[PDB]
C-alpha cells in the first residue's frame, strides 16, 4: 500500500538520524529504503482506470 | 462545473508523486552525512596512530 | 509556550522557507565534493 | 576480519595504552604493528561499505 509503504519509508530515514546503528544494520536498513522507494513510485504510476455500469 | 466536482473528490497524483521523490532525497543526503561521520572518526584514529 | 528542540528547528524551518522563499545569489565556490550517491555539496 | 564498533574499539585501546609511554621503544612493536593490520581490517570493510552504496543508486 502506497501510504504504508510512505509511512514505513518515512520510519526508515527517522533512524539513520538518530545515529545509533552499526554499519551493517545501516547498509541493510539503507537498501530496505531505496528498494522501497522504487517499489512505491513504479506502482502509483502503473495503475488504470476501470469503470462498469448498471 | 462538472470539472470541478472530480476536483473534489479526487487526490492529486503529481503531488504524491512530489512527494515520494523529496523522501528519497532526504533518505540519499542522510547516509552520506552519516558515512562522513563515521569515516572521519576512523581517519583520526588512524592519524594517531602514525 | 516552552519548546522543545525539535518543534523550535520546525517553526525555524518554515519561517524561513515562507520569508525568503527563492532568490539569486552569487559567490566562489570553495571545498567541492561530491560523495558517492551523485549529490554535490559546497560552500559559497 | 571484524565489525566496525571491534575495529576502532581495538585500536582505542592500542593508542592510549602505547601513547602511554610505558615502554622502551624497542619492545612496544611487538604491538605498535599491530595497530597497522587492525588498521588495514578497518579500512578494508569501509571502503567497500561505500561501493555497495553506489551499486544499489548507480542501477539507474
Amino acid at each position: 500500500s502506497f501510504e504504508k509503504a510512505l509511512s514505513e519509508l518515512e520510519q526508515i530515514v527517522t533512524r539513520l538520524e538518530s545515529g545509533d546503528l552499526p554499519l551493517e544494520e545501516a547498509l541493510n536498513e539503507f537498501e530496505r529504503g531505496v528498494q522501497l522507494a522504487r517499489q512505491g513510485q513504479a506502482k502509483l504510476q502503473q495503475a488504470e482506470q476501470r469503470v462498469q455500469i448498471l | 462545473t462538472p470539472s470541478a466536482a472530480a476536483e473534489v473528490v479526487s487526490r492529486n497524483q503529481q503531488e504524491l508523486l512530489r512527494q515520494v521523490q523529496s523522501t528519497r532525497q532526504r533518505l540519499e543526503m542522510a547516509m552520506d552525512y552519516y558515512l562522513a561521520n563515521r569515516t572521519r572518526r576512523f581517519t583520526q584514529i588512524h592519524h594517531r596512530l602514525q | 509556550a516552552i519548546f522543545t528542540v525539535s518543534r523550535l528547528n520546525q517553526t525555524v524551518r518554515l519561517l524561513l522557507e515562507h520569508e525568503m522563499g527563492q532568490v539569486w545569489i552569487s559567490g566562489e565556490i570553495s571545498n567541492f565534493t561530491q560523495p558517492a550517491s551523485g549529490h554535490w555539496y559546497f560552500t559559497l
